[PDB]
């Protein structure tokens, strides 16, 4: 399992694998792990695979009503807030969780980080999963603030083919998508064995 | 635990127990305000001062937040409970939403407080 | 019930032409101690069921307290129903589901039979909430040791009639005289037909014992 | 577990005067690969190989102590090892470890030299062999491989065919094991000549 | 001391086609190294047009079954409407979180025809994660079957192989073999062979035999 | 597992079946339980699968080496008491469980050992996981002094008792007679249990599979 | 399981059941006790199968070198003496509960126990088993000195039967052996 | 874990703390804040686990500001200090036990400057200074050998200079940057952030 | 610790020992274990000395409420069935042997035995505590059907006699009691 | 723990690590030394335990300086790699088990370079580039990134530059300094004592 997420000049890009394992048999190879909370946010999947569809399922019943009481949408601090303290209350109780909120604000882009645990941080980059050491050495390296928008679809993209090279339980294909001014907008999803003889060439 | 009705229907269509709540309104002192475009100015009249007590603890014009001022009339001694449920939940805004609280949002809730306490049991 | 203080043992059943037939021993078990010698393991439920159980004992008289309740009560009504041998296993199996939940499980295992409607019925129900129907069951070691027996006669010859399933329960019992260390020569046979349910008495087991003079 | 450790498969398979042999090539420690290229098919003469799945420790180890015994043998005799003495000697070396036992699963396959006839055994951790006449497999993902070989193997296959089924017979349920990829290697054996292929496999 | 679970086996198997879908499983029920009964399938019709196949613990298979079928009435009473194959699954994900600390031990996989005629495959954890696939296979022998049909219905490792879709004769064919293939190497897989096809009529039943050790 | 005896009234019927269970999985379809120890003693196994190949060869290697040097024919006594001073000293971290029978000239004996070392003389013995349900077989059906064809059909029948009731076990009966003057070691004795025809044609052709690098070596 | 010797005046008599289980499953239905050591010395064994049958054969082949050495009958003390020495000595392995009984040209019949201790005694009449606990009420009232050899039978037959009857271990059929000056009459009885 | 320190002098409180939010391995954030205002003249520093060092610190951060509002004027910094004390005392003979090691700083116009001592056991301690985390072990003998209570503010940071130096020297974690407060009569007043370049 | 009842055709007699320990020493040397609930109903406690002496205090509470309120003399079986739910309802905090027995003018004496599980089943002769596994066998030959009151009291003077001596946890003095229509006649004997 | 690398060349292998002797929190010795010469074109780089490292790796120095003196010749890199991994496996299975992880860079004159990798369990592994430590979960990465199998000892250098700059920024643990050697025909040569200064 490998996530990541970096934020920049022209909006926010999200990347993900596919691979969902049970023990050392691979269950699935095409799991969605960055799941749609709004037109507006996104949310992704690490630890527990039902423990983060449920909560950021509940997230989503819980942005709706706020829209419709103060007839305009949450903010992306408010909503990661909302986030981090329902799952407080079952701490202790063994809740996997390690996600990440995206998505457009009034004040820019935004990028919160949302353990089960209770960590609740901002910040420029980050990498979530099994395999996101091997992530975030490739994506410190060609990361600037001043990327343009195909030079940073080719650095997420290959950051998640370094990543399931090396881990033995990340792989599939590998999401894209990219949140913008009005809201996300999906790029691709690409097979690991195409990239393959892409790389390599 | 007192359980009665105590505002019901009229038989053509009032609640006298809320209507007769607006009247002790409308013999408390007056207040009176106005907005400008870049400065409100409201101020109550009839401070009744009778020259022989403390000047601060007979004040009717209050603060929430550092934004959202208050004034009030009918009986005194329900306006600062009000206001004091109503800091409770200015302040408890700022623990969820990061910014503070519209002035339209502290409306509705001292709205709503007052409508369902015109409908439990055993509340005037 | 965390630990089972008297036990029983294993109940056999089987169906036929007309009807079900169980039989079981009469041995309450205290460990390996054989301490209470003539119990009866079998409750005749109302008209056209019956039931026999293993296990913890004194859970077995808590469920003969409960369900002669249920039959009291609904045939004071005189509404022309009364419980099925189905009705009363799918009862039975909701009482031992929703009580391992709350983790403090009944000690028993228990045997369904019942002629109701032309039919015969024959329900196994388990401690953790197991249920299911065959023509044969059997419990404790008789799962392993009178089972066998029983499908390979139902395999050649499906249907049975009355004294050819009675002759084969006889035989299964003598068996589990020998193989078990918590047996007892002295069993009771219970049999629903479309006349009723009747239990017969304490039957005894005859033995061989030849192979004891081969050195 | 410990057999889980290194990951690794091992497949052989009969066909007409033919056998074949298969395994993978990743080494690694438990999520995190090393390299590409381990070696885990050994050759015990011509025409007779052996395959190793297991700990890595021992696989390297157990290798090295059957050359050691091997070459005294066909020094000490004039002739090479036939496919079914060389069962007794595996199994041999790995009971003296009944206790201290070593963590590997050794697959033999070969022809028999004067007549070119077709052998398959497999052999657990402490010895227990088992010749077949279809297939045998071992290391981590053995039940996704009989999958493939219950449902794919002809009793009489020529070459080509017999390297078509272990082929996808191989690039299928190692795709379905996490610990194991990376690349396979393929050794089909015959009595003319032998061919050793890599295939194109997913390096996910 | 007591131990709430037991593992009673089974094998459970379903394919979505373009106008159907296919739902098999065998009908042994076994726990220990003994067997209880050689009939009992795991193949539940809940509506015309959906089927669910539950595999694991039993006792909770007899459970979860009552609790479903409740709820189809109660949204029938409610709604004046039949349930939708995804409006199923979306239910059925509450219902498995709502014991999230003391869980169900079921596999489960629902097929069934969607709002347009085409087939839908939902599986699921004993958790109640839940995705849309086209074919799936759960219980004890999934390691075994689950290899088999991305060769043959997913086309993969294939080179210069056309991709034409499966037939409904295909299908059926396809489904008895890998059955066969389960049962030499698989203790649990069972003896005979419940296979519950739903079309665009209706749903029909087969039985097939298999080695009964 | 499932493996059993009987004494008729002239020599001894063994039978076994062939299955080798590796966890839940069928690892050997064709497994051979019945074992060589001399030309008149033969022995069942059961328990671990590679303690009862190493007890069973190292007995047979002493025996062979006993009887050459006597010059005579073995006794079933003898293999007796060699397999319980030996699986006593190892304190029973050796799991063998042996059926052991054989005519010597004082007749027909059979005996079975159990790993920790205790042994005992029986006129029927059933061993193995599913040794419960072939022992009601021997329970019900037992009479002293039988004929061969009696007793074939009554080990057969109790071998297939093991086979549909049991979950580690089922294949094709092996079984053998020992009389004496006649040694007949049969392996399948019936085919209870077959596998089922395929209907999809799965077949490939040459070329469907792409190769990265090929190698091509002569021998002669 | 459930064993008993009694002495009487020309010799003992000694008794045990049949019954060998492994847990809860009857693994021998039949079982023979009572092992010979010399012509006029038996042992009847419980506790462990694997031990005892083990212990008692070692005992033989000492005791047998040792008689064909004095060429002379061996006493009876002198074979309780040597299943003291291995029960004492490898106490932390073994679970004995020899009772060893017999009769003797120099003193008669003879009685010793051997427990699960090591020690060694030796008594009117011995008990020993699982199923022994049950009896012992009865074998106190019901013994009476100065018994004759029918008397004797008849008075292990009735206290072996009762602890078959109610112990769950305990049961099969009866073994019986009357050791005298003339020889050994073994007899097989249910009742 | 991670560090924080406490030099108060004659008018003023001195307070710094790191700026690293740790991982298993890997630094997730570089610039993180542990300060915490709830007054013009109060602050507030905690350490300790994952969730219970936000969620208890502005759990007071709520109580303190709702008292400004009920009365018009502010805590002292000795009775803000001693209403948390009471708030770990309570809650952690529970189900729920907050796991925070904190130190609050505080001026007064009254009894002047003032600096508070906690830990997870909701023990008080007016200290002159004091600190928490690993590093306190290495840092407080340099700051009692060279502690003055007549300390002027210019040399009491170049002494919060030297005390960070040995930290980077025999330190195993890495800590790079330092956030710094200062506070006085005229309230609050950010320092300049120093760090080591580790270019 | 080891009680005995006996019933016969007029009534029932009980019997048990006086000894009390706690773990090796002997606190109580003589004990009452014959607890009175009614005039005509005892029962005998074994077990637990505190949960048994709570548990006949609540019985002899219910049924000396209940009796007063149909204005009879209550049934043994009623007596009996009162024990029965108070330990299968806390049957994971108790440690129980009762045994109730006496007469009753509808049915004559009964004798029924509540175990350490909480079931309940009537006997001809009950037997419980730690001391009662070294009679069985004994109680088993010697009981005779049709026996009068004074036989019945010879028959369970031998039978706690054997325990007490045999077992290390029974001892001191014999409390016997005979409960007939006419009354209770208890005493104390010694032998 | 603490870190090293293992760049390999067409005709030169790049070693590196790093100088950090480490204690329970504090840092005894920041110019400790993981290298240990065996040959003129041997080297070998442990990394474990406190008293294995520097016990086994000079048992294994003195067999291989008796290699030479017994014959005239050393060892090939391949033969005394494979001399190591006889020595972990024998004396694994043991009363004392020697828990060590390291790799081995030699160069031959026959086969040129070589590189080869080990654990605490004995398994080789010839590899191109190769990394022990928490170290190498965040620099394999950049490594794979870059590596081309013709690449000259000029840019390997600014490889490994870049390779240490992004340890320094992601990892929690200190490692100040690192020094680099580098194998080739002419045997073994010192590179500069690459460094990061914390001033």
């Amino acid at each position: 399992t490998t996530t990541l997420a970096f934020k920049f000049r022209h909006g926010v890009i999200v990347a993900a694998d596919s691979r969902a394992t049970a023990g050392a048999y691979i269950a699935s190879q095409t799991v969605k792990k960055v799941i749609e909370i709004n037109p507006y946010l996104l949310g992704t999947m690490a630890g527990g695979a039902a423990d983060c569809s449920f909560w950021e399922r509940l997230l989503a019943r819980q942005c709706r009503i706020y829209e419709l009481r103060n007839k305009e949408r949450i903010s992306v601090a408010a909503a990661s807030k909302l986030l981090a303290n329902m799952v407080y209350q079952y701490k202790g109780m063994g809740l996997s969780m390690g996600t990440m909120i995206c998505g457009w604000d009034k004040r820019g882009p935004g990028l919160y980080y949302v353990d089960s645990e209770g960590n609740r941080i901002s910040g420029a980059t980050f990498s979530v999963g099994s395999g996101s050491v091997y992530a975030y050495g490739v994506m410190d390296r060609g990361y600037s603030y001043d990327l343009e928008v195909e030079q940073a679809y080719d650095l997420a993209r290959r950051a998640i083919y370094q990543a399931t090279y090396r881990d033995a339980y990340s792989g599939g294909a590998v999401n894209l998508y990219h949140v913008r001014e009005d809201g996300w907008i999906r790029v691709s999803s690409d097979n690991v064995a195409d990239l393959h003889e892409k790389y390599s060439g | 635990s007192y359980d009665r009705a105590i505002t019901v229907f009229s038989p053509d269509g009032h609640l006298f127990q809320v209507e007769y709540a607006q009247e002790a309104v409308k013999k408390g002192s007056t207040a009176v305000g106005v907005r400008g475009r870049d400065i409100v100015v409201l101020g109550v009249e009839k401070k009744s001062v009778a020259k022989l007590q403390d000047e601060r603890t007979v004040r009717k014009i209050c603060a929430l937040d550092d934004n959202v001022c208050m004034a009030f009339a009918g009986l005194t001694a329900d306006a600062r409970i009000v206001i004091n449920r109503a800091r409770v939940e200015c302040q408890s805004h700022r623990l969820t939403v990061e910014d503070p609280v519209t002035v339209e949002y502290i409306t509705r809730y001292i709205a709503s407080l007052k409508q369902r306490y015109t409908q439990s049991n055993g509340r005037r | 019930t965390q630990n089972p203080m008297v036990t029983g043992t294993s109940v056999l059943g089987v169906k036929f032409e007309g009807g079900v037939v169980i039989a079981a021993d009469m041995l309450g078990s205290y460990g390996s101690l054989a301490r209470f010698r003539n119990i009866s393991r079998i409750m005749r439920v109302n008209n056209s069921t019956m039931l026999g159980a293993s296990g913890d004992y004194a859970d077995f008289q808590y469920l003969k307290q409960v369900l002669g309740q249920m039959v009291i009560d609904e045939e004071l009504l005189g509404d022309g129903h009364s419980y099925s041998p189905r009705a009363i296993h799918s009862w039975l199996t909701r009482a031992m589901y929703s009580r391992r939940s709350k983790m403090n499980p009944l000690w028993n295992t228990m045997v369904i039979g019942g002629y109701a409607d032309g039919e015969s019925f024959l329900g196994y129900v388990d401690m953790l909430g197991v249920a299911y129907e065959a023509p044969s069951l059997a419990t404790g070691y008789g799962a392993y040791l009178a089972q066998p027996l029983l499908r390979e006669v139902l395999e050649k010859q499906p249907v049975l009639s009355q004294t050819e399933a009675r002759d084969l329960v006889e035989r299964c019992m003598r068996v589990l005289y020998y193989r078990d260390a918590r047996s007892y020569n002295r069993f009771q046979i219970a049999t629903v037909t479309e006349k009723g349910v009747e239990i017969e008495g304490p039957l005894s087991t005859e033995t061989n014992w030849d192979i004891a003079h081969m050195i | 577990s410990i057999m889980s450790y290194n990951g690794g498969a091992v497949m052989a398979m009969k066909g007409k005067n033919c056998v074949a042999i298969a395994a993978d090539r990743r080494f690694g420690i438990q999520a995190q690969m090393v390299t590409t290229d381990f070696q885990k098919i050994f050759p015990m003469g011509d025409r007779l190989y052996i395959g190793l799945a297991g700990l890595a420790t021992d696989v390297q180890t157990v290798a090295q102590r059957l050359k050691f015994r091997l070459n005294l043998y066909e020094l000490k005799e004039g002739r090479q090892i036939k496919p079914y003495t060389l069962m007794s000697m595996v199994a041999n070396l790995l009971y003296e470890k009944r206790f201290g036992p070593y963590y590997t699963e050794p697959v033999i396959a070969g022809l028999d030299p004067k007549t070119f006839k077709p052998f398959i055994c497999s052999l657990d951790l402490i010895g227990c062999p088992m010749v077949t006449d279809d297939f045998v497999v071992s290391g981590t993902c053995a039940e996704q491989m009989y999958g493939m070989c219950e449902s794919l193997w002809e009793p009489n296959m020529d070459p080509d065919h017999l390297f078509e089924t272990i082929s996808q017979a191989m690039l299928n349920a190692v795709d379905r094991d996490a610990v194991s990829g990376m690349g396979v290697i393929v050794h089909i054996i015959e009595k003319d000549k032998i061919t050793t292929r890599t295939l194109k496999a997913r390096m996910d | 001391r007591f131990s709430p679970y037991v593992f009673n086996g089974g094998t459970i198997l379903a394919i979505a086609g373009e106008d159907f879908a296919i739902v098999a499983s065998d009908t042994r029920l076994s726990e220990g190294f003994s067997i209880h009964t050689r009939d009992s399938p795991k193949c539940y019709k809940l509506t015309d047009k959906t089927v669910i196949g539950c595999s694991g613990f039993h006792g909770d298979c007899l459970t979860l079954t009552k609790i479903i079928e409740a709820r189809l009435k109660m949204y029938k009473h409610s709604n004046n409407k039949a349930m939708t194959t995804g409006a199923i699954a979306a239910m059925l994900s509450t219902i498995l979180y709502s014991r999230r600390f003391f869980p169900y031990y079921v596999y489960n996989i629902i097929g069934g025809l969607d709002e347009e005629g085409k087939g839908a495959v939902y599986s699921f954890d004993p958790v109640g994660s839940y995705q849309r696939d086209s074919f799936k296979a759960g219980g004890s022998a999934s390691a075994m079957l689950q290899p088999l049909l991305d060769n043959q219905v997913g086309f993969k490792n294939m080179q210069n192989v056309e991709h034409v879709p499966l037939s409904l004769d295909r299908a059926m064919r396809l489904v008895k073999d890998v059955f066969i293939s389960a049962a030499e190497r698989d203790v649990y897989t069972g003896d005979a062979l419940r296979i519950c096809i739903v079309t665009k009529e209706g749903i029909r039943e087969e039985t097939v035999s298999l080695r009964k050790d | 597992t499932t493996i059993a005896g009987v004494v008729y009234k002239d020599g001894i019927v063994l039978g076994a079946d062939t299955r080798a269970t590796e966890g839940m999985v069928v690892a050997d379809k064709n497994c051979s339980k019945i074992h060589f120890i001399s030309p008149n003693i033969y022995c069942c196994g059961a328990g671990t699968a590679a303690d009862t190949d190493m007890t069973t060869q190292l007995i047979s290697s002493n025996l062979e080496l006993h009887s050459l040097s006597t010059g005579r024919l073995p006794r079933v006594v003898t293999a007796n008491r060699m397999l319980k001073q030996m699986l006593f000293r190892y304190q029973g971290y050796i799991g063998a469980a042996l059926v052991l029978g054989g005519v010597d000239v004082t007749g027909p004996h059979l005996y079975s050992i159990y790993p920790h070392g205790s042994t005992d003389k029986l006129p029927y013995v059933t061993m193995g996981s599913g040794s419960l349900a072939a022992m009601a077989v021997f329970e019900d059906k037992f009479r002293p002094d039988m004929e061969e064809e009696e007793a074939k059909n009554l080990v057969s029948e109790a071998i297939a008792a093991g086979i549909f009731n049991d979950l580690g076990s089922g294949s094709n009966i092996d079984l053998c007679v020992i009389s004496k003057n006649k040694l007949d070691f049969l392996r399948p004795y019936t085919v209870p249990n077959k596998k089922g025809t395929r209907l999809g044609r799965y077949r490939c052709e040459k070329g469907t599979t792409a190769v990265l690098t090929e190698k091509i070596t002569p021998l002669e | 399981t459930t064993i008993m010797a009694v002495q009487f005046d020309g010799g003992v008599v000694l008794g045990a059941d049949s019954r060998t289980t492994t847990g809860s499953y009857i693994a021998n239905r039949v079982t023979d006790k009572l092992t010979p050591i010399h012509d006029r010395i038996f042992c009847c064994r419980s506790g462990s199968a694997a031990d005892t049958q083990a212990v008692a054969d070692a005992v033989t082949y000492q005791l047998g070198f040792h008689s064909i050495e004095l060429n002379e009958p061996p006493l009876v003390h002198t074979a309780a003496s040597l299943f003291k020495e291995m029960c004492y000595r490898y106490r932390e392995d073994l679970m004995a509960g020899i009772i060893i009984a017999g009769w003797d040209p120099q003193e008669g019949g003879q009685v010793y126990s051997v427990p699960m201790g090591g020690m060694m005694v030796r008594q009117s009449f011995a008990i020993g088993g699982s199923g022994s606990s049950y009896i012992y009420g009865y074998v106190d009232a019901t013994y009476r000195e100065g018994m004759t050899k029918e008397e004797c039978l008849q008075f292990t037959a009735n206290a072996l039967a009762l602890a078959m009857e109610r112990d769950g271990s305990s049961g099969g059929v009866i073994r019986l052996a009357a050791i005298a000056e003339s020889g050994v009459e073994r007899q097989v009885l249910l009742g | 874990m991670e560090y924080l320190i406490g030099i108060q002098g004659p008018d003023y409180v001195l307070v710094a703390s790191d700026r690293v939010a740790a991982s298993n391995i890997v630094q997730m954030k570089d610039d993180h804040d542990k300060m915490f205002k709830m007054s013009e003249k109060i602050l507030l520093l905690c350490v300790g686990e994952a969730g219970d060092t936000v969620q208890f610190a502005e759990y007071i951060q709520k109580n303190v500001q709702l008292y400004k509002m009920r009365n018009g004027y502010e805590l002292s910094p000795t009775a803000a200090a001693n209403f948390t004390r009471r708030n770990l005392a309570d809650c952690l003979r529970s189900r729920t036990p907050y796991h925070v090691n904190l130190l609050l700083a505080g001026y007064d116009e009254h009894e002047g400057p003032a600096l508070y001592y906690m830990d997870y056991l909701a023990a008080l301690a007016k200290a002159p200074f004091a600190a928490h985390g690993y590093g306190a072990f290495l840092t407080l003998s340099i700051l009692d050998r060279y502690y003055t209570p007549t300390i002027s503010r210019e040399r009491a940071v170049e002494l919060l200079r030297k005390c960070l130096e040995e930290l980077q020297k025999r330190f195993i974690l890495n800590l790079p940057t330092f956030s710094v407060r200062i506070i006085d009569k005229n309230g609050i007043h950010d320092l300049d952030n120093i760090s080591f370049p580790k270019q």
